[PDB]
């Protein structure tokens, strides 16, 4: 069950150089797990860019090399470009397949840091009559992508009861929207009295918190 | 002028059984590796298998052996995966790719949506406001597309429309909201699912105690 | 053969 591990999210800029990691849970990369480097940018559109460790897909820019610094593999980028800014997944082989780590999302700076704009839904009257509770939290305008929406219901951690959305990128202004919506039947809902969301993003000194009281205005 | 071009895929039920093309053109299709990959909503990229220009070696992550079956023929100049026994978690976008070096070429994918769900309207939930942000939950409708807009088109600058999420339901549900200069006009979401035939507009005001 | 991406 071999784990391949990268940084979550790494921040370059335009004409700077910056290099990007790829670990085995299995111990030392070596040259028999064949490193591959493939790029995703918006729309799913993917490229190969590196094969074996070192090798260039051919027409790949050679701003882009491979290289295998300690025990782990690496991409370097020379000279990052705006069209860089992507996801990035490498893939070692084991023996008799590939397992792709997790990506890494290189954010090429367009622009400011933008913090976003932190606002809470709690469910309606109308939707606890349908049985169901929704509880929405809103992360408005803001660059770059990368941030982190945790849900505290009564202060104790939540986990695999809420799923996140993203707009597109905004075209004219860089930034992105984002919704995360805490799901919970009526009857879970009612359990419980402080909803808090919280939200962790560049933009922020500290991790902005919104939250309500169940059943008050 | 290389194409890799997809077909096929689309919505199957749990337990189902669905096979995916994978048509090349503009190189010589019967000397090359070719491989099915796949990126499921909120995963990252998963390297399914491979097989080699003879078809002697078929080689797959061993969690995806039991449900996806790769071969290849190579006077179509076409690949085939082979979808067996889907599970819900088989929900992704599939592609397939050409080794070259590395993953070199690339089909335009295949959506594929495994649920058990049968056609369903949403329910339409107010988001009230308290720039102020409100909107619309769009919640629990099959199969994806449904419209929203605001006051019938009139609104649009500050509408953010997010991209459904598939729940462990099966039904999809989304949101909608709007930022406004803290008034209050009346604020009204239109939602159109066509399959259907679900037609509602909620009006979006703030709570009364 | 185009060289694959292992070897």
């Amino acid at each position: 069950q071999a784990v391949v591990t990268q940084e979550s999210a790494l921040t370059t800029s335009p004409g700077e150089t910056v290099t990007l990691t790829c670990r085995s849970s299995t111990g030392a990369v070596i040259t028999s797990n064949y490193a591959n480097w493939v790029q995703e940018k918006p729309d799913h559109l993917f490229t190969g860019l590196i094969g074996r460790t070192y090798n260039r897909v051919p027409g790949v820019p050679a701003r882009f090399s491979g290289s295998l610094i300690g025990d782990k593999a690496a991409l370097t980028i020379t000279g990052a470009q705006t069209e860089d800014e992507a996801i990035y997944f490498c893939a070692l082989w084991y023996s008799n397949h590939f397992v792709f780590g997790g990506g890494t999302k290189l954010t090429v700076l367009k622009r400011t840091v933008a913090a976003p704009s932190v606002f809470i839904f709690p469910p309606s009257d109308e939707q606890l009559k349908s049985g169901t509770a929704s509880v929405v939290c809103l992360l408005n305008n803001f660059y770059p992508r990368e941030a982190k929406v945790q849900w505290k219901v009564d202060n104790a951690l939540q986990s695999g009861n809420s799923q996140e959305s993203v707009t597109e990128q905004d075209s004219k202004d860089s930034t992105y929207s984002l919704s995360s919506t805490l799901t919970l039947s009526k009857a879970d809902y009612e359990k419980h009295k402080v909803y808090a969301c919280e939200v962790t993003h560049q933009g922020l000194s500290s991790p902005v918190t919104k939250s309500f009281n169940r059943g008050e205005c | 002028e290389v194409k890799l071009h997809q077909s096929g895929g689309g919505l199957v039920q749990p337990g189902g059984f669905l096979k995916i093309s994978c048509v090349v053109s503009g190189i010589d299709f019967s000397r090359y590796w070719m491989s099915w990959v796949r990126r499921a909503p909120g995963k990252g990229l998963e390297w399914i298998g491979e097989i080699t220009p003879d078809s002697n070696t078929i080689n797959y992550v061993p969690s995806l052996k039991d449900n996806f079956g790769i071969s290849r023929d190579n006077a179509k100049n076409t690949l085939f995966l082979q979808m067996t026994k889907v599970r819900s978690e088989d929900t992704a976008l599939y592609f397939c790719a050409s080794y070259y070096e590395g993953f070199a070429y690339w089909g335009q994918g295949t959506l594929v949506t495994v649920s058990a769900a049968s056609t369903k309207g949403p329910s339409v939930f107010p988001l009230a406001p308290s720039t102020a942000a409100l909107g619309c939950l769009v919640k629990d409708y099959f199969p994806e597309p449904v419209t929203v807009s605001w006051n019938s088109g009139a609104l649009t600058s500050g509408v953010h429309t997010f991209p459904a999420v598939l729940q462990s339901s099966g039904l999809y549900s989304l949101s909608s909201v709007v930022t406004v200069p803290s008034s209050s006009q009346t604020y009204i979401c239109n939602v159109n699912h066509k399959p259907s035939n679900t037609k509602v507009d909620k009006k979006v005001e703030p709570k009364s105690c | 053969t185009a060289p694959p991406a292992h070897g």
